[PDB]
């Protein structure tokens, strides 16, 4: 919930940075609640108030004691609004599903009281059909100026990632961010775990004119050396040794101040130019020796920053 | 398995079980009855002054933990050898078998409260006074001290 | 057995009979002890601390799956008159061998 | 695997089965670490004897060299027979073989006690006096890193159990859990269309 | 059905409940009353009431309660050690630690519920309890940097003190809190 | 159907034996036949039985009988140490008893149905073969506590006399029960 | 799945089956029968003396021993490593792997059943002869002994 | 669903497909793409096709696949003895096919399908990819039976020629290949 609301907050176009630059399109947020309480509910609307974000938003929220047809009936409405906003007012609609667990609760309840044939584990076997028909919607029209953007947030049971809801979630979006327990148990926020994390349609939207330059290659040798510093840590207690070659500590020292600093950020709305700079500047391996996963000479124009934060 | 419906709705029901122990029964002992997984959850009401004896309670509780400890000493004795145990891990050994052998292979014998309460005190008599932390020193000085006789060499 | 250290210590230890090699730098030390540890002969090998500290990495090439010809280290003469680091060896071995620096 | 009732009794078996030698290995592993933190502070003690013993030697060797010639010392040192009687029996520590040295350390080798030079005696016992002190800190140094290589060996066990047996055997066991369940539901609904068809084949043809 | 926390009823049940006080019966197994398991409970009602803390019994209970915590959580983080070689060849900060582990545990966790005035204990002298725990763990680091002893630590008059702090009556609190704050300082001021 | 013994059928069948034979295919894999699984089996019978077995067979062949069950169960309870840290962990006495253990999984409760000799077994040859195994153990035992080594114990001829004894026709095995207690006794008071 | 229903019911009907094995494919095995959970229950009728040779049974009933033995040890392998094994261990090792190798693996090759004995017999010559135990006596004196490199250079 | 090839979707397909070319999940979560399970795939024409690649490719086409896929197995099955008693204590030749196994992924298998180049790539460029990785590892197999250490052998330049030898475009593949055997060669000559 922290971590919708903190985008809700900051989220932005930065058209700025884009090859149109221009004045700022229409941007709102259409927020959706389902089967959310009262405590929830109470902090979304704190949230919202509190920064000037209400102005710009839609919410549609649905109680737990609301009538389980309510739940089913919220993310429809929240995206015809999403949609009409969008294709006939040229909005920037981000749209935010509270949690989508408890939408799939509620259409496991409706089936099971039209007494259809079960799936995995109960749930009706048209449930992939129904979240397609929900998630669909987003998009970009040909000719038209508006967008969708969908987050929708569910919560794994379990943490099982192969329990239904993910998989066809997974299944029907185009990537996903995962949040790591043990992450939080280490009191970093937001807990996003970056190996089992995913975008589909990353690898278009940066580059030149959109982002920066370095961007992809930047994202890809952050990829590698978290995943060096991952396998190394995670061979070191098998092995048993701190003692090992001098390249191996290096890493674990960066995967460290990785997740120390990039990972665990608070409450910082950090620039696109911020979060790039805190990368670079994490990007204390070898100009050569290491970051060769990604062949990139915007090394003699960004490299040897030495941690520095504000 | 204690899984299954019968026996999970049972103990929903009841207080507390009487687990037999299946090599308990393969190793010749009768009542095969096992201490560590049994559990009475109404025990607490009914012993103590004026319903059993004063000692009941701790007597049971020591007898749950010497128990205990002597069985995974016997798990470890089997790798790590005999010797390289100190000398109260070995006498944890032989209180556990001794238990094993006359407090619970009882036979067809029907004993008294008394009786299986001497027989109780004369196997914690074989772990060194002091060690015995679940009793308090009054019951200790009034009953530890006896010897094994009442089943083997007297029945 | 053998010891190689300093060439005064290698000579006291041949007045009792023992191999002795005089080496002063580290690779000479290590290439000796090599051909030492091909004859074999010897139960024991001490080699001085300040010669070789760590004569581990270079016990492990030879003697692979035989730990016949066992082998310390021993604080060279020179610097046994000063004195010996006791504690500290025995607490950079007890990490060395467990890795928590767990003393006192 | 076969996802059955009876395979899942078994895996369930085997997980506690799992957990009482995770169990198991932990009491072993705190025996062995009390025995190797008995053998450090013996072989510290060593440490120490074989630290007297190599300052007196050295000092002795001193005396030797001062009051008597190098060409001198170094004829005693050729004269006398190699001290070469020396062995390692296999000695069995927890159920490893270790080299367990001995010295004869034959008290022929001495020539001419009244012969030799007055400080050659001196030297010639703190030396062997040094060097069977170091055969013992020998035999302390090998004895302890095999202690800690056991111990090593029994960390690497209870942790690899603990890290990849036990969540792998649980995760068996909860998809065959989902596996019997997903079963049992459509047996369930089988049951429920075979009912309601009785129920409606009963009723239309009254 | 086994304490197992994953079946459907409390996972139903963990989704909505604003706190969740995970009993454990291994610490009344060791005559820890109440009882409750410090690791795998939660809340999510401390942030919206530290106005409310901060407004009622005092502006520096949040960070007080952070510090008992953050305290805790050290205890537990080096239990794996503790348990591999004792705390008595643990090292002497570790030990410090441990020590003020169990501190908490015994004069702050605990509570006897049969105690004609334990049995209730308000915001306020919980918060007093808190401060003097916190100020002897600062006191003892102080102390050990500038090379006490541990046992030396171990045996202060102030830790009985402490120990009878959670007995006193409410209305005498105040005045025993204030007096064993004096005490606290002037017997670590008197401590080289 | 798939040997899943939680099957409905068997399950009622199992309220109503006095006996229970249940086969494992582990031991049908390994061509080991009868293949029982000894630890899923039990008979309600024994304790009705024992008097015909006092008088026909021997007065003592219950005890015979219990102890040669106890020693099963202790293998059993030492196969689960034996998977997790193999068989050299185990000290002189374990080996011995898990060395025992498959002796008598291998030539005793091994039966070949076609052989013409081993097909069928009177009980006074199994009373044999019982008495020459446990006789072997305890003096097997009585050398392992004097210091003889086990890898030493298992090289005995007299092990192989044990194993071809369920070979012997029923004509003439009383001698080759006499010789080999004789073989017994003269081999573990040689060889200690 | 051995459990399958389609399966489990032909074996409850037929007279054994011949189960392949995917890990023997795997290695390049083939044809790859991996022995323990195939069976013939009429095998009985069509081997012994005046049928295939003396010999023929027991020699199968100790290759499943030996193999079933390997199989075990490789389970124990893949716990506490192939150097902490004892000489038994490692020979019946051996015996397992020489034996996927060569008496399972003979590609599209036709066998008469002298070669596949005496094929057996050299391997199982790498067993002491005194582990032999499930064939009698005179059969190990009348044909162990042979060696693999004899049948094949 | 859930990755459960178990499903009657996938038997069902399995059963009449000639191909089958299994995705695993822990792959893609490591960005190692295709992400194909090499051992749990298989493909029925490998063996009809055979001629074509000796006609079309080159004569020795499919020893070299067949040596490929020898290493991947047993560097498959090496992976269970580094993660059980840990690489460092392993023989040197076991260390260079864990390597070689490793350069052959992450320099044959894997490839990416958005670069402008590495996305196509025709048969002789795998087929020089193989033969350049097949010619380094017998080279180096033979420094290691030269006593040449490992730590320096994964030091080589030609690795690094090797792993950039997949971005090379169809064009210059030829010269590339030509220049990387004529490198293998001689950077091991000069180990001598």
């Amino acid at each position: 919930n922290e971590i919708a609301a903190q985008i809700a907050r900051q989220a932005t176009v930065r058209p700025d940075l884009s090859g149109e630059g221009e004045k700022e399109e229409p941007f709102a947020v259409v927020f959706a609640a389902m089967g959310i309480t009262q405590r929830e509910l109470s902090y979304f609307i704190q949230e919202f108030e509190r920064t000037g974000a209400l102005s710009r938003s839609v919410l549609f929220l649905n109680k737990a004691d609301d009538p389980t047809i309510e739940r089913i009936l919220t993310p429809r409405m929240a995206l015809t609004v999403a949609e009409y906003l969008a294709f006939e007012h040229d909005y920037h609609v981000l749209v935010i599903l509270t949690d989508m667990t408890n939408y799939c609760e509620a259409l496991r309840e409706i089936g099971a009281a039209r007494e259809e044939i079960p799936g995995r584990r109960g749930y009706p076997g048209y449930m992939y059909t129904d979240l397609a028909t929900i998630y669909e919607r987003a998009g970009v029209v040909e000719g038209k100026k508006g967008s969708v953007t969908q987050i929708p947030i569910l919560s794994m049971p379990d943490d099982d990632r192969t329990h239904p809801i993910p998989d066809l979630t997974g299944y029907i979006t185009e990537g996903q961010i995962q949040l790591s327990r043990e992450l939080h148990r280490k009191g970093i926020y937001p807990p996003i775990d970056p190996l089992p994390s995913l975008s589909r349609l990353m690898n278009n939207g940066v580059g030149k004119g959109k982002t920066r330059e370095d961007h992809k290659q930047v994202s890809d040798q952050l990829y590698s050396a978290y995943a060096n510093g991952v396998d190394i840590r995670k061979l070191v207690a098998i092995i048993g040794e701190d003692a090992l070659t001098e390249n191996d500590r290096r890493y674990l020292q960066f995967a460290d101040a990785f997740e120390r600093f990039f990972i665990n950020q608070g409450q910082q709305n950090r620039s696109i130019e911020e979060s790039l700079q805190i990368a670079w500047a994490l990007l204390s391996m070898l100009p050569q020796g290491e970051l060769k996963r990604i062949s990139k000479d915007h090394i003699g124009k960004y490299y040897g920053q030495k941690l520095e934060e504000i | 398995d204690r899984t299954h419906p019968i026996p999970d709705l049972t103990g929903y029901i009841t207080e507390g079980q009487i687990q037999l122990s299946r090599e308990l029964h393969r190793k010749g002992i009768y009542p095969p009855i096992d201490p560590l997984p049994s559990l009475s959850r109404l025990m607490n009401n009914g012993v103590g002054k004026g319903k059993t004896r004063e000692d009941h309670k701790q007597v049971s509780d020591q007898l749950y933990s010497a128990y205990a400890n002597g069985v995974d000493i016997r798990k470890l004795v089997a790798i790590i050898g005999e010797d390289a145990l100190t000398e109260n891990d070995r006498r944890y050994l032989q209180f556990a078998d001794a238990f094993e052998r006359f407090f619970i292979n009882q036979g067809q014998q029907n004993r008294s409260i008394e009786e299986s309460l001497q027989i109780a005190w004369a196997l914690l008599s074989m772990l060194p006074q002091g060690e015995l932390k679940r009793i308090s020193k009054d019951h200790i000085g009034k009953y530890y001290g006896q010897k094994l006789e009442e089943i083997w060499g007297a029945p | 057995m053998a010891v190689i250290a300093d060439p005064e210590t290698a000579q006291g230890f041949r007045l009792a009979g023992l191999e002795g090699y005089g080496a002063s730098s580290a690779e000479e030390a290590q290439s000796l002890l090599e051909t030492l540890v091909e004859r074999g002969g010897y139960a024991l090998v001490a080699v001085d601390e300040a010669l070789l500290p760590d004569p581990e990495r270079a016990v492990e090439r030879l003697m692979r799956g035989r730990d016949l010809p066992v082998l310390l280290p021993i604080a060279g003469l020179k610097e046994a008159f000063q004195g010996h680091d006791v504690e500290g060896y025995m607490r950079e071995l007890v990490r060395k061998t467990i890795g928590f620096d767990i003393k006192l | 695997v076969s996802p059955t009732r009876m395979n899942l009794l078994q895996r369930r078996g085997q997980l506690r089965l799992a957990q009482k030698g995770v169990d198991l290995l932990k009491k072993k592993r705190d025996a062995l670490v009390a025995e190797f933190f008995g053998l450090v502070r013996e072989a510290m003690e060593a440490r120490k004897a074989l630290d007297q013993a190599a300052k007196e030697a050295y000092a002795a060797l001193l005396l030797a060299q001062a009051f008597d010639g190098p060409e001198v010392v170094a004829g005693a040192a050729l004269g006398v027979p190699p001290l070469e009687g020396v062995e390692a029996e296999v000695e069995n520590v927890w159920g490893s073989k270790v080299p367990r040295l001995k010295a004869t350390f034959p008290d022929g080798a001495l020539l001419s006690p009244v012969g030799t030079p007055a400080y050659t005696l001196e030297a010639s016992r703190a030396f062997r006096r040094y060097a069977e002190a170091l055969i013992r800190v020998a035999n302390t140094e090998t004895r302890l890193k095999k202690i800690g290589e056991e111990i090593k060996k029994t960390t690497r066990r209870v942790n690899a159990l603990e890290q990849v047996v036990i969540p792998g055997i649980r995760a068996q066991i909860r998809f065959i859990q989902q596996v019997l369940e997903q079963r049992e539901r459509e047996d369930t609904f089988r049951l429920k269309r075979i009912k309601g068809k009785i129920e409606a084949r009963e009723a239309e043809e009254e | 059905p086994g304490g197992d926390m994953s079946e459907p009823v409390t996972q139903s049940t963990l989704r909505i409940v604003g706190a969740f006080w995970r009993l454990d019966a291994s610490l009344a197994f060791r005559r820890h009353f109440p009882a409750i398991n410090w690791n795998g409970s939660y809340s999510l009602f401390t942030s919206a009431l530290d106005p409310w803390y901060r407004e009622n019994v005092a502006e520096d209970y949040p960070e007080l309660r952070d510090a008992i915590s953050e305290l805790l959580q050290r205890e537990a983080g080096l239990q794996e050690i503790v348990q591999l070689v004792g705390p008595d060849a643990l090292q002497d900060a570790e030990r410090l630690v441990i020590e003020v582990g169990r501190i908490i545990r015994e004069d702050f966790l605990q509570q006897n519920a049969y105690h004609e005035v334990d049995a209730y204990c308000s915001m306020k002298k919980a918060y007093g309890i808190m401060k003097m725990i916190l100020a002897f763990y600062k006191e003892a680091e102080a102390a050990i940097k500038r090379g006490v002893s541990i046992d030396e630590i171990l045996q202060l008059p102030v830790l009985e003190r402490i120990g009878r702090a959670r007995y006193v009556s409410e209305e005498e609190f105040p005045a025993y809190f204030e007096e064993a704050m004096k005490e606290i300082q002037g017997a670590f001021k008197a401590l080289a």
